[PDB]
């Protein structure tokens, strides 16, 4: 037993990350096949980054003005392309640690890891997840960007956010492989705000599952709730309405725990109402809502890869 | 305002 | 911007699991060099574990009794011998992915990252802590005995735990590499029980000091406080007595942020004894002693492996 | 009590 947030074993991403540097500007890369992919944002100096026309900056690079190194290996630069807000590098060897792969992108309130690299070596690995508001809650500094969240499906890593910018509040911003913002944000150094946060209704509920199944059940109310009247009070709280297909979502924790989904809703709007009263669940004085109902089910019954 | 996270 | 509980990349360590399995008992090793680690309970029947005479059941076991399995390649053991808790299985093949390592005996209030494994295959990985009463707190289900805690430095993995089992409450206890439990706990299916665990108090110092340098300082105060009279409000609070060498190892981040660690302590002080009025530090409610200060630096710095 | 973590 125990409950702790998990993040997926990083092997199969360290094995392709690289530095790309361009001029005094370094960040980092992932290296997939014989191609690296990067930020656009490398091509940048400190004074492009209020208003950079991409385009203009990129036509005055030459494939040899990117410096492409994988540990002690130089890697030869042999093309370069812009999609989006990333650049694809074609070097001249493939990456032999390249694992099976997909680019995938995410919806909000989904979790994956985050393999934090400052000059192409990885400082760490922790879980998070996309907020409502398309940004996540990451640990990043200046060197940072290029890291990348990814989820593992048994031996297919499935590449989900590429880390670019960090707005105000410290908050994080970035792309998913096809060089598309999460949200809507742009790779300038502008006034740019993130929306208003909510909390993911369905990923509590299946916190408040996890709880039950490592034995903290004070919590648990004897009254139940309708899907309508537990979302007018959700929505008071800023919390996401809670819809028939989440519901359904949490169907096997539900029948694990023998707890209907109305009923544990019964129990987290008198959370809400009512506060903790200096209790904790799980260890936490707080709810939790970066676990999806996924999550709980792997870590509860020990999913591999 | 947003920063980007390059580094030098 | 931003801090969260980071563990080491794991990479290094997931090429070194294995699964071992003695009849029906399976569980995890770690095969370094020709050697593979275990804990010992492996040849245990369910029976066996109430009081299991560990002598005379390996005792009747044969080399071709131990099933070691990485991956998809058996792996023939060509000798065994016990080492206090752990099982030493000698086999017939170097792992070819060993990295540099050490084992280490770690003291309590240090952390580590655990590599979460189920039949020699990673579920996730983790940090956690050496509770002051010799336990972690992790998240373990049958079948993950034999998971391993580790640390990094730049290359070389220092190994320092090896999971073998589950007290009440839900907390972990386990053992060095050399098969010696931390505290005082055996491998038994018997009336064993956690001990009082107490605040690692220099741990809380180091996550106030990470909350100031990503600009959380409400709770800064404008006094100063003595040591002794600290560690007098920090007993009542059950907190671990802070010592000049702890105040020493705060030293760097006391620099970094140009809060004495004594300021530090005063403001500490008056989050105990007046709690935190609905406010959270770091987005947490609760104080957070499970990052050391080489953690803090670490993170807030961005050393890479 | 204390319970040991090998599986089946
Ligand atoms: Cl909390």
């Amino acid at each position: 037993s125990g409950f702790r947030k998990m993040a997926f074993p990083s092997g199969k991403v360290e094995g392709c990350m690289v530095q790309v540097t361009c001029g005094t500007t370094t960040l980092n890369g992932l290296w997939l096949d014989d191609v690296v992919y990067c930020p656009r944002h490398v091509i940048c100096t400190s004074e492009d980054m209020l208003n950079p026309n991409y385009e203009d900056l990129l036509i005055r690079k030459s494939n040899h003005n990117f410096l492409v190194q994988a540990g002690n290996v130089q890697l030869r630069v042999i093309g370069h392309s812009m999609q989006n807000c990333v650049l694809k590098l074609k070097v001249d060897t493939a990456n032999p640690k390249t694992p099976k792969y997909k680019f995938v992108r995410i919806q909000p309130g989904q979790t994956f890891s985050v393999l934090a690299c400052y000059n192409g070596s990885p400082s760490g690995v922790y879980q998070c997840a996309m907020r409502p508001n398309f940004t996540i809650k990451g640990s990043f500094l200046n060197g940072s960007a290029g890291s990348v969240g990814f989820n593992i499906d048994y031996d297919c890593v499935s590449f989900c956010y590429m880390h670019h910018m960090e707005l105000p509040t410290g908050v994080h911003a970035g792309t998913d492989l096809e060089g598309n913002f999460y949200g809507p944000f742009v790779d300038r150094q502008t006034a740019q705000a993130a929306g208003t946060d909510t909390t993911i209704t369905v990923n509590v509920l299946a916190w408040l599952y996890a709880a039950v199944i490592n034995g903290d059940r004070w919590f648990l109310n004897r009254f139940t709730t309708t899907l309508n009247d537990f979302n007018l009070v959700a929505m008071k709280y800023n919390y996401e309405p809670l819809t028939q297909d989440h519901v359904d979502i949490l169907g096997p924790l539900s029948a694990q725990t023998g707890i209907a989904v109305l009923d544990m809703c019964a129990s987290l709007k008198e959370l809400l109402q009512n506060g903790m009263n200096g209790r904790t669940i799980l260890g936490s004085a707080l709810l939790e809502d970066e676990f999806t109902p996924f999550d709980v089910v792997r870590q509860c019954s020990g999913v591999t890869f | 305002s947003a920063v980007l996270q390059s580094g030098f």
